[PDB]
RNA sequence: CAUCCGGGUGUUGUCUCCAUAGAAACAGGUAAAGCUGUCCGUUACUGUGGGCUUGCCAUAUUUUUUGGAACUUUUC
């Protein structure tokens, strides 16, 4: 469907995300998946208290991925 | 490759003691040897004991609440 | 062989349904989906204060239907 | 069924989430898991505001949907 | 298929066994509010239709205060159902 | 989604585990699974006191896994 | 460089045969037309009949729809 392939067409660019844990990371995408799995490099993690951190490689969970952010130029991509 | 199903078969025939963690309750612990199991992470622990180091004394566990299975 | 089939016959009915979050929504039913996705028309939703929304739409605890409906005649296939 | 979700396609709605946020923005897509993608997103924690852009929220995080405005031409 | 054989032999067979005789069932729900009513029809997920519903629940504001509520019909989804008691009259 | 992810470049490599409950442990990833369960050798948790163990980690409670050395 | 024998597409007109009531009625104008306004034929909410552009085609036991929820308390 359009919600799964819309992320795979965003790969290479940077996207932001939301967790069920509550913290968000940001980084340019390396891979996606049908589960809503993730893979980035150079994450910029930020908890609700606001502690900034660095994480090199991160794989993510489909259920734990809450709400993701896609590139604004990818809104003219056809479905 | 050492798969998570291929490791658990050695824990039954070896009869090793294994500690069980919680789904969302790290304050509790688990222990015991597992004789057999099932596909969904079902466990029949033998010599069942509940883990401030108050060890309280077959048990049957649900795979949805299992967290970790570490030999030793 | 499910109770979801009779709930599609519950269309046009008023229902003050409770949710797993625990809100209150009184409104007329539009349609019932096979995964319980229900559409509401001319609704009165409450959390906060009561706030009216026109087209309201797995968290539903139970819909408390009115007593004017005869249940056994709909409970047949 | 799925007749109700397509008729809202190309429409701005208010969708409440399970955490309590209600993101608002026009509907671009819908999926079988309740996955919807939106454009021009604005979250309202409550007196506040937030500017994101294009978001695709999951079916687990959703609570309901309610349309704010009619279809834009 | 195989759900029909367990429908009479299983623990849901008493849901037919009490529900066939018109017995009442006290169901302990997930909201911290036990349910008392008379059952009509149920399913494999335990989505039950009650008649003459009566809930019992404490409160605070703080001291303990119990309250009751009368419901005509309530098709409650089985996901909140956490313990169902087939308490017979006889 | 039977296709398991590609941790094969990190297999037999040092790890910095992220788990549920604010838990972390270091160990060499020996094997992977379809569900993301891992097998760690030289188990050493991150308290500040680090106790060596020598470990089969569960998949779902883990959040991610990092690298000590690049 | 010409001539000659032939050709295509479009438009309006005309002729032939068949059909007909229909509102093919009225008025503006161009190089062309319902080009434009009024206008009417079925007629926009139903029931019977046809066709599909359709619902994706049916998963309570790990990444979305059968719940890890419930409940308590402080700080502003």
């Amino acid at each position: 469907g359009i919600p799964v392939k819309l992320l795979n067409e965003a790969q290479g660019h940077i996207v932001s995300l939301e967790l069920t844990t509550g913290a968000t990371y940001r980084g340019k995408l390396v891979e996606s998946e049908d589960s809503m799995n993730v893979q980035l490099r150079d994450v910029i993690a930020t908890e609700p208290q606001g502690a900034v951190t660095h994480m090199d490689q991160i794989f993510v969970r489909g259920s734990q991925i809450k709400f993701i952010v896609v590139p604004d130029l990818l809104k003219n991509a056809p479905l | 490759m050492v798969p998570p199903i291929n490791c658990i078969f050695n824990f039954l025939q070896q009869q090793t003691p294994v500690t069980i963690w919680l789904f969302e309750q790290i304050g509790i612990r688990i222990k015991g040897k597992i004789v057999g199991f099932d596909e969904f992470m079902n466990v029949v622990i033998d010599e069942a004991v509940e883990i401030k180091e108050d060890v309280e004394k077959k048990i049957l566990l649900k795979g949805d609440n299992i967290t970790l299975i570490t030999s030793a | 062989m499910k109770l979801v089939n009779f709930l599609k016959k519950l269309r046009n009915e008023q229902v003050t349904i409770e949710l797993k979050n625990g809100t209150t929504v009184w409104g007329t039913l539009q349609s019932v989906s096979p995964q319980m996705n229900a559409i509401l028309t001319d609704v009165k939703l409450t959390l906060q204060q009561p706030t009216a929304s026109d087209n309201i739409a797995n968290t539903i605890r139970q819909i408390i239907l009115p007593d004017s409906l005869n249940l056994d005649s709909l409970l047949v296939d | 069924h799925s007749s109700r979700l397509a008729n809202l396609i190309d429409y701005k709605l208010r969708v409440l989430t399970q955490d309590g946020r209600v993101y608002i923005g026009q509907l671009m897509a819908f999926d079988k898991h309740m996955n919807l993608v939106l454009n021009e997103c604005i979250e309202e924690r409550v007196v506040e505001k937030r500017v994101l852009g294009l978001t695709i929220l999951r079916g687990e995080q959703i609570l309901s949907t309610v349309v704010e405005d009619k279809p834009l031409l | 298929e195989l759900e029909e054989f367990e429908f009479k032999h299983g623990p849901m067979s008493l849901i037919n066994d009490a529900m066939v005789t018109r017995t009442p069932v006290i169901i302990s729900l997930r909201n911290n509010h036990k349910i008392i009513a008379r059952v009509k029809a149920f399913d494999r997920h335990c989505n039950m239709v009650l008649e003459n519903v009566k809930e019992l629940w404490t409160e605070k504001k703080k001291n303990v205060i119990n309250r009751e509520r009368f419901i005509s019909k309530l098709f409650l989804r089985g996901d909140s159902v956490i313990v169902v008691l087939k308490t017979p009259v006889e | 989604m039977v296709s398991t992810p590609e941790l094969k470049k990190y297999m037999d490599k040092k790890i910095l585990l992220n788990i549920n409950g604010s838990r972390k442990v270091a160990g060499i990833l020996r094997g992977y699974d379809i569900f993301l369960n891992v097998v760690l050798d030289d188990a050493m948790e991150i308290n500040a006191n680090n106790h060596q163990l020598g470990t089969v980690i569960r998949g779902n409670s883990i959040i991610s896994l990092e690298a000590l050395d690049a």
